């Protein structure tokens, strides 16, 4: 779940005080709570590993379903623009 | 029987400037016409499926807006970096190269092209500006329901694609646009580039330091005239202004009555009971919804101007950057040879390297020599004369070359042609033959 | 009604620029400073262009030119005869008188209220009734006003584009010599020639 | 092994025709909508920046 | 890819060898002073 536009502190402050108008709730757990520029997104452990977009965020998070460790979860990463090229340019 | 042809020429870059992508702006519907109001959104739920359609037209917008950036912008599949010397036969892109010594790697220009667009919106976590200050207005400052959302794309995705097409372009030219990049001397690129403008490549070998003189010269007068004219990224700041105003002009409706006996819906509530509330609050909703509808309206026609434009500026990125184009006027005034990308905010500017002819002389001509009867015809140039004795010269710039077989080529009698003027056509060969044994 | 920034005699100054230039200078009047060529030399370096060695031009000279008035003939005579031949322009021209003529019909509408005239309505009823059947003309006015501004920016988008083609068209087809198929009329392009319409 | 090659030619002229402008209008919303009535104007004063 | 000998029909010539940078030292094969020597002998 994605909080389009709110810090992830007042996010934890407004779900440990009951005030959120849905009644729903994300499991949230260490790493599973990432600031993103686009807003809080719960739910989705952050990776350093950078991949193709998937499902876009915004301002350059995207999410994704992937195996990790042994067990597929939902990650986020920076996307990652192509592979690299480095040219033998000389005269 | 008068032709003038060029003596020298002069290295010309220009600028166009495009944008390619539009703030994306999202509505809640509920928070803008009934905000924290269980009666009105009920009496709002009796014009059907409003809301519904609204989200859908803004997601359609916000969708095609990160849908241009990418058409204009990932057109290269692998990330290009130039070799760590940079040094490219003379040729100086230390303007439009990544500055590895700022945030951010934009180059000098892209700094500057960044610095100069002045953008209101400023999409980011709003509530980090909490409050202790007057409201900034930026343009509902979030509380009444209009947001902004960020680009899928920062401004360093789009310097890092950018660059990519830069590296490619300057190191392998026109075979990375369209398979496998390969790796090729400047100075040849630009013989070739010569080559597709119908000037032999020999020209720029003798004069390669006066081109890459007058190359690096036109960057630092773009550089000069970007910074110096205050209203040269006119467009860009056209679109921020224009998105502006529609978002000042949707949340200032909401200070309208409409026929209503308060613009504030908490007041009718708080003096009115549901019977006459629900009066008052309709003539609100229909204000509202006008007010809605006509933004949406107007968004729809800019997405459309926006997305015709963003087509254009990835054509131009295809034909002009990926290739050397040959339509005139499409990539700069002048022959085409090159374009560079630089990345601006919702935007791409291009810089399209050029050829104007110059210091241009005017000799007699005539349509073909005639020799033993017969019509030479040139088989590339045209025939000059200065005064005393034709040659023939390459159309774009003037080398005057001696009259050969190996030059021109033979059709009819010289009877047919109405211009036709005498002279000697020289006979390789037969001169050597003689020569041999004689 | 405003009138246009360029009246019809500047429109034709440009028109007559770029002939002169055009048949002057060829595909140089676009690039740089014009350079004069002989015509016949023009058309041989368009005929080298789209692929014909420059001799045929210089063999049948007197019938390519022949061939080209004709041309030029016809089409006037073809302008002349078919009454449809510009209905692009009529089209446009009449869609605008459309749109004022309709905006102007609509205040004669009632739009529910009692009187399509508010004299009538503020003379023969109460302030607390008139100002509701003022309201009622003014939202079927107001209403209005919005119809023709949107249909007037769809318009605009389309004329927009219509003008982005034009000016593309006059300096790929005028101000050099194309090599897009049917972009430049139909068969092998030559060259072009733009001729000034009203508002085209 | 068969190929037509053309032995003559056809210069042809052709019109192609696009509208570049349309007519430029203005109005005046009071005119328009309050011809000259002070109250019908003071009514519309309520829709704000239409 | 496909090399071929570079003759006097491959090329052309202008100017000198001293304005052009990073010109290279190679033979050149004329066809018609090839053919000469091999008609006198
Ligand atoms: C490629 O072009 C850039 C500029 O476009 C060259 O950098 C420039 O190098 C000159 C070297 O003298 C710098 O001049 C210096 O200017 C400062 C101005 O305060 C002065 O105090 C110094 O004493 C010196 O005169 C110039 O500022 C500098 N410009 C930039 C923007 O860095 C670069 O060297 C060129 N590279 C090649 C390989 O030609
Ligand atoms: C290629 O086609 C052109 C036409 O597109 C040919 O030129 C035409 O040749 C005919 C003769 O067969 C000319 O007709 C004659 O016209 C004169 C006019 O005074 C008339 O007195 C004669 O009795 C006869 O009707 C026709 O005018 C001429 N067209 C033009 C524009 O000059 C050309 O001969 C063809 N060439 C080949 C090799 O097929
Ligand atoms: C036209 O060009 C020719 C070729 O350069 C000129 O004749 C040569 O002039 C140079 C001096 O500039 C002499 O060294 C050559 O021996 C001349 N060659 C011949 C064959 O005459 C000629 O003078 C030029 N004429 C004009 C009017 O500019
Ligand atoms: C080019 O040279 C030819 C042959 O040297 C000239 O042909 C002569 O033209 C004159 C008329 O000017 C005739 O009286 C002769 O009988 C022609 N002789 C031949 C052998 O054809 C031709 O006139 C010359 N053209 C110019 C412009 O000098
Ligand atoms: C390419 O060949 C030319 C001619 O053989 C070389 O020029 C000669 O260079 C030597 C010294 O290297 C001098 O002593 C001669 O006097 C030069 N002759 C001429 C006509 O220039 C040239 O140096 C060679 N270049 C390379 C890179 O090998
Ligand atoms: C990425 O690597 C850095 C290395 O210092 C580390 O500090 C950071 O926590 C890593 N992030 C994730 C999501 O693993
Ligand atoms: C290309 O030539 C320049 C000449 O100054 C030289 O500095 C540079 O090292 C050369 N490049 C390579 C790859 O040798
Ligand atoms: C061409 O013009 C440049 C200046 O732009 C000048 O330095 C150069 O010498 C000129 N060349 C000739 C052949 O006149
Ligand atoms: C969120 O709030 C905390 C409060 O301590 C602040 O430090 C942090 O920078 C804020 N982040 C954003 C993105 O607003
Ligand atoms: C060259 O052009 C100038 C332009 O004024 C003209 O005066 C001159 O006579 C022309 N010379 C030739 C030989 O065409």
């Amino acid at each position: 779940v994605l909080y389009q536009g709110v810090n992830c502190t007042e996010v934890s402050v407004a779900i440990h005080a009951d005030q959120l108008t849905p009644t729903w709730r994300v499991y949230s757990t260490g790493s599973n709570v990432f600031q993103t520029r686009a807003g809080c997104l719960i739910g989705a452990e952050y990776v350093n590993n950078s991949y193709e977009c998937d499902i876009p965020i915004g301002a350059g998070i995207c999410a994704s379903y992937q195996t990790q460790t042994k067990s597929q979860s939902i990650i986020a990463y920076t996307m990652s623009l192509g592979a690299e090229n480095s040219v033998a340019y000389s005269n | 029987n008068s032709i003038a042809i060029p003596t020298n020429f002069t290295i010309s870059v220009t600028t166009e400037i495009l944008p390619v992508s539009m703030t994306k702006t999202s509505v809640d519907c509920t928070m803008y016409i009934c905000g924290d109001s269980t009666e009105c959104s009920n009496l709002l739920l009796q014009y059907g499926s409003f809301c519904t359609q609204l989200k859908r037209a803004l997601t359609g917008i916000a969708v095609e807006q990160d849908k241009n950036t990418q058409e204009v912008f990932a057109q290269v599949k692998q990330i290009y970096k130039t070799p760590p010397i940079k040094y490219f036969g003379g040729f100086n892109f230390s303007q439009i190269l990544p500055d590895p010594s700022k945030p951010s790697k934009r180059s000098p220009i892209e700094d500057l092209l960044f610095n100069k667009v002045t953008l209101a919106d400023a999409g980011f976590i709003k509530q980090y500006g909490d409050c202790l200050g007057d409201i900034a207005a930026r343009c509902a400052q979030k509380f009444n329901g209009l947001t902004v959302l960020p680009p899928l794309l920062t401004d360093e995705m789009i310097a890092q694609y950018t660059s990519a097409l830069l590296a490619g372009t300057i190191t392998s030219g026109w075979t990375f646009g369209a398979g496998p990049a390969l790796q090729i001397p400047f100075p040849m690129q630009m013989a070739y580039r010569f080559n597709g403008i119908g000037v032999t490549q020999n020209v720029l070998y003798e004069n390669q330091k006066l081109i890459a003189n007058q190359f690096n010269s036109a960057i630092g007068k773009i550089q000069d005239s970007l910074f110096s004219t205050p209203s040269a990224l006119g467009k860009l700041q056209d679109v921020v202004n224009h998105n502006a105003q529609a978002l000042n002009t949707l949340v200032k409706q909401l200070s309208s009555k409409f026929g209503a006996i308060s613009s504030v819906l908490n007041d009718i509530l708080s003096r009115l009971d549901p019977p006459e509330a629900e009066v008052q609050i309709d003539r609100l909703i229909t204000g509202r919804l006008q007010s809605l509808q006509t933004y949406v309206t107007q968004q729809l026609i800019r997405a459309a101007e926006i997305r015709a434009s963003a087509n254009l500026a990835a054509t131009k990125m295809s034909e002009c950057v990926l290739g050397q184009s040959k339509r005139v006027d499409f990539c700069g005034k002048g022959y085409h040879l090159m374009s560079f990308p630089q990345s601006a905010p919702h935007g791409v500017v291009f810089l399209h390297v050029t050829y104007v002819p110059a210091q241009e002389k005017n000799f007699t001509t005539a349509p073909a020599i005639c020799h033993d009867g017969k019509a030479h015809f040139p088989r590339e140039g045209v025939f000059v004369s200065n005064g005393t004795h034709w040659f023939l010269t390459q159309r774009n710039f003037y080398e005057p070359q001696i009259i050969t077989t190996d030059n021109t080529f033979v059709s009819g009698n010289c009877d047919v042609v109405i211009g036709i003027v005498n002279n000697t056509v020289y006979d390789p060969l037969q001169l050597e033959l003689d020569s041999f044994k004689e």
